[PDB]
């Protein structure tokens, strides 16, 4: 089960510790976020801008932009709103070979490996 | 007939521009903040109890289910996408009062 | 000897808060002056009018806030309002 | 329908006491829009000033204060 | 449905019930913001038999000055923050408690009275109702205390010192009151500016934001129907919240309030349906922040006005949590109470939520039992004579009523 | 300036106060704890996990990048009596070549 | 005794930075009602703040758009002359010195 915030960001502000405050929209619902610094110090380091599609994992703060809204297009991938509530909860189901449980422990980072053949 | 008739007066006063019946209550308190008090005092305007150590939740204003979200236009805490859907059609003078009745941007 | 009764500590104060680089030319201070001054008469005005077409021997926040509703155009009137609200609520606590 | 109550006759009458000798086909609409605005601006001082009021009724004076602030005044109606 | 309102009874009694053994008998009375309770003191049951008197504390008279009311029938109240705060809007509300209770000859009450007060009284408020005591009704001799701490003496084991927390529930505000060695240890004390009446006013205005089509039709003494009846305190409210949300839970337990009656059949006569409002009006003692303000809440200070002390009377200190007063009527309150002091007591550690008798009547009680077994302590009775010589706002150290702390107030 | 750490646990079963040594207190710093945290310690073994913040401070921000998770329902303090099963080779693969660390 | 040592001014106490208790001595000497609302000046000292700001901050982006950042006439004919909101507030007077915004009809244009 996972937390996923998805939208257009309608307009996002930061001050000068920072304190900042971001907006969110959906096809069905607008919202206003106070954002907390470990966001901000993701926000600014992605260099999200107002009319960007975004979707972030909460738990972590990777901003996966999808692209950006139809009608801030104007002045280069181009796409809809999301559509129902920004914060999703969300089933991902995850399928891991044994092996590849296998080589994750091998190694200070074994991931690698199961590609590089290193291992 | 009556518990007594010979009564008198006590504190209030018919003279001047000033109350006829009562000493208000803050009146009551800066007068009393005057006394030569010390740490072991109990006393009327230190029982206040401090503000609170963790923050307060988000209860959305509609319907007090927990509130994920902010509206940016009305201000107003809100849970689900059907009550987005109904505070945008409500009239301005409720939303000024749900603000106020939170102590909010509003009077 | 003699005095004005200006208001430019006040203006200036208020131009480094929105933009704390930049500055004001005296010339620019006689236009503020004579703008704060007479938005003042107007609003004044119009309070003290409305107030005596009401038969009040008072203008209180209600009077002033009508006033401005009535002088103010658009999204500056909706603002101005913000603010005066925002103040009259930060100030009453 | 109600702004098309501004009756095309009444567009050539109002013209026609303005001292102008033809109308072209395209003045009628856009002077209902000149009206609306104008109407628009005084009612909604009026109503401002009628709130202030507490009143709910808008008044001949709630439109003449309204009027006289747009410098646009009237007298008959107790000033 | 809504219930009928009810006011106007006829409890006109003779000139006192005088009594075999003592003579005197004292008038017992409790005390604050809500509703009057009175009586003589009557030994003859161990349990009291007949409290009168049991009025909503509001004011009023006729429009020219002809003539005054005090008893239950806009009004006026001489109250704020549960201390008394008026001079003759106080009097009627004595005058009616004794024309109704008896008069027993002559222009002063006959015998001794015991008296509740706010958890502190200031230093003007004690004086000014001794001096409207004292010198309009003559009583022989006085007794202070407060109302939480008579219900606790009266829910102890037995006449002896103890201690406890006494989380009192008061009409305008709800107090933590630790007691040790049987005194309130007011030096640490603290109290949350809200109770019954933050709670009515709080869900009165939930339902009129919520339906404008009737504002009139919802009212106090309509609040007080949903509020003391069908309203409850959560074990954890983001959790009973939770399962608030889903439909079914909701039909099931959401409270139909049907107006009173002559779209299918509701149009002027609409069920004000209460779910979610039924739990916010209870939980705002809890989290005042449910309204505007900031507050610790009756949580957050349980926890801050506990931690202060060592650690080992904090143990004996918690095993009396003591619950009193209007809003711990609430079904669920204990429960509430007990679910939350377990995450906030040390892992093993033991405690006890004793919840009163009757949680709005045991003040009365309570200040019946002391005023009959202390009635002839005169060290801890005021004597009529001894306001001419003290501060007047003078008291004198005993159980169940404030610390004294030696203070002059001038007169000029 | 350093002695030992005394840290306080909290859950909808109680509270304790644990008395932590500064290699223990070591591991709280480099998992980047603070009060509020949800922490897991096995005090055998001074593995220190940080489970995210505690649910109670969910509102802090009103969006920040911390998974917040629920005050545990159990038990503060949990002893087992458990066994180990470990071979002869296990003590010589994990010795042989110098170990982790890291 | 006496009165206090450094009392709050109404400004500070309400947040602004106008002299509220100058705004409340002006509408009393000034004639406008006989008696003055507390909470009025509040008011009034924040929408001229308000106003205040908004159009030294339209100046002071004037002045960065024309490469100074020493406030001049010129700048705040340029702001209140490029916003219609300041436009239509603003129609009944002159910025001395400030010049005129620059403006050729389509008809003069080139070709």
């Amino acid at each position: 089960e996972t937390e996923i915030i998805e939208g257009e960001v309608v307009e996002i502000q930061i001050d000068r510790s920072k304190v900042g405050k971001l907006t969110l929209k959906t096809t069905e619902m607008e919202t206003i976020y106070d954002l907390g610094t470990k966001m901000i110090e993701s926000l600014t380091k992605d260099k999200v801008q107002a009319g960007d599609v975004i979707t972030i994992d909460k738990a972590t703060g990777k901003i996966s932009k999808l692209g950006r809204s139809f009608t801030r297009a104007r002045d280069t991938k181009f796409v809809q709103c999301p559509d129902g509530e920004l914060q999703k909860r969300k089933e991902v189901v995850h399928t891991v070979s044994l092996h590849e449980i296998d080589v994750i422990n091998s190694r200070t980072q074994g991931f690698l490996a199961l590609f590089s053949g290193d291992t | 007939k009556d518990p007594n008739f010979v009564h008198s007066g006590h504190g209030g006063a018919v003279a001047g521009k000033k109350n006829r019946t009562w000493k208000n209550l803050k009146q009551i308190l800066a007068s009393e903040r005057a006394l030569p008090w010390q740490l072991n005092d109990p006393n009327y305007f230190s029982i206040d109890a401090p503000p609170s150590f963790k923050p307060a939740k988000k209860y959305s204003d509609v319907s007090g289910l927990l509130a994920n979200y902010t509206d940016p236009q009305s201000k107003l805490r809100f849970s689900t996408i059907e009550e987005f859907s109904y505070i945008r059609r409500l009239p301005s003078d409720v939303v000024t009062g749900y603000l106020a009745l939170r102590k909010a941007t509003s009077i | 000897r003699s005095r004005k009764e200006s208001y430019s500590i006040y203006v200036y104060k208020v131009l480094k808060q929105v933009h704390p680089d930049t500055g004001i030319s005296s010339k620019a201070m006689g236009i503020m002056n004579s703008f704060v001054n007479d938005i003042f008469e107007r609003i004044a005005g119009e309070a003290s009018r409305l107030a005596h077409y009401n038969k009040r021997s008072t203008i209180t926040s209600r009077e002033i806030q009508t006033a401005v509703r009535l002088l103010l155009p658009g999204e500056l009137a909706k603002h101005a309002v913000s603010e005066g609200t925002k103040a009259v609520t930060k100030y009453t606590s | 329908d109600n702004i098309q109550g501004i009756t095309k006759p009444a567009i050539r009458r109002l013209a026609r006491r303005g001292g102008v000798k033809r109308i072209s086909g395209l003045i009628y609409e856009e002077t209902r829009g000149v009206l609306k605005v104008f109407l628009e601006n005084v009612i909604r001082d009026a109503v401002t000033y009628t709130e202030h009021a507490k009143r709910k009724t808008v008044t001949a004076m709630d439109v003449v204060y309204a009027l006289k602030r747009q410098g646009r005044t009237l007298y008959g109606f107790g000033g | 449905p809504f219930r009928d309102a009810r006011a106007a009874p006829d409890p006109v009694l003779e000139a006192g019930p005088v009594a075999h053994g003592p003579l005197p008998v004292p008038l017992v009375l409790d005390n604050g913001s809500f509703q009057v309770r009175a009586g003589w003191a009557c030994p003859g049951q161990d349990p009291g038999p007949e409290p009168r008197l049991q009025f909503r504390a509001v004011c009023a008279r006729g429009r020219g000055g002809a003539r005054g009311a005090s008893g239950p029938q806009m009004l006026r109240s001489p109250f704020d923050r549960n201390v008394p705060v008026n001079l003759e809007l106080q009097e009627l509300l004595l005058d009616y408690s004794f024309q109704h209770l008896g008069v027993s000859s002559q222009g002063c009450v006959d015998h001794p009275i015991v008296l509740t007060e706010a958890v502190c009284n200031p230093l003007y408020s004690r004086q000014m109702m001794s001096e409207l005591l004292f010198e309009c009704y003559g009583i022989p001799k006085v007794a202070y205390g407060i109302d939480s701490l008579f219900s606790f003496y009266h829910n102890k084991p037995k006449n002896s010192m103890c201690s406890g927390l006494i989380i009192s529930s008061g009409y305008q505000c709800t107090h933590v009151l630790p007691i040790l060695e049987g005194r309130l240890d007011a030096k640490n004390c603290k109290r949350i500016n809200l109770g019954g009446s933050q709670a009515a006013g709080y869900l009165q205005r939930l339902l009129q934001l919520k339906y404008p089509g009737h504002l009139a039709a919802i009212t106090l003494s309509r609040m007080e129907e949903i509020l003391h009846e069908h309203s409850y305190i959560a074990e954890d409210y983001v959790e009973e919240l939770h399962k608030w949300r889903c439909p079914d839970y909701y039909e099931n337990n959401v409270h139909k309030m049907q107006l009173p009656f002559s779209v299918f059949n509701l149009a002027a006569y609409h069920q004000l349906f209460v779910g979610t409002e039924r739990i916010r009006a209870p939980e705002i003692i809890f989290q005042p922040s449910l309204i505007g303000e900031e507050q610790a809440g009756i949580a957050e200070t349980l926890q801050y006005i506990l931690d202060r002390y060592p650690k080992d009377i904090q143990e004996m200190l918690v095993q009396n949590v003591f619950l009193t007063g209007g809003n711990t009527m609430y079904p669920g309150m204990k429960a509430r109470m007990e679910k939350e002091l377990l995450e906030m007591r040390p892992f093993r550690s033991s405690f006890q939520v004793q919840l009163a008798s009757n949680p709005v009547l045991d003040a009365w009680y309570g200040a019946r039992d002391w005023a009959l077994n202390h009635l002839d302590d005169n060290e801890v009775w005021i004597t009529r004579k001894e306001y001419e010589e003290k501060g007047g706002e003078y008291l004198k150290e005993h159980c169940a009523s404030n610390i004294y702390v030696p203070i002059r107030l001038p007169k000029q | 300036t350093i002695s030992h750490v005394i840290i306080g646990l909290k859950t909808a079963k109680g509270t304790k106060q644990l008395k932590l040594d500064p290699s223990i207190f070591e591991s709280l710093q480099k998992e980047r704890v603070e009060a509020g945290d949800v922490i897991y310690i096995e005090a055998n073994s001074g593995a220190v996990k940080r489970q995210g913040r505690c649910d109670t401070y969910a509102t802090e921000f009103d969006l920040e990048a911390e998974e917040y998770v629920p005050l545990p329902k159990g038990d503060v303090h949990k002893k087992k009596e458990i066994i180990q099963d470990v071979t002869l080779h296990d003590l010589d693969v994990a010795n042989a070549r110098p170990q982790g660390g890291q | 005794g006496k009165a206090r040592a450094k009392a709050k001014t109404r400004s500070s106490r309400a947040g602004l930075q106008f002299p509220v208790g100058r705004v409340h001595r002006l509408l009393r000497k000034g004639n406008y009602s006989e008696r003055v609302g507390a909470g009025a000046p509040v008011y009034l000292a924040a929408v001229l703040e308000y106003l205040t700001a908004e159009i030294l901050e339209l100046a002071g982006n004037a002045a960065r758009d024309n490469k100074k950042t020493r406030i001049i006439p010129r700048h705040l004919q340029l702001a209140i002359r490029n916003d219609e909101e300041l436009n239509k507030l603003l129609g009944r007077v002159t910025i001395a010195q400030g010049g005129v915004l620059p403006n050729i009809q389509a008809v003069l244009l080139p070709k």
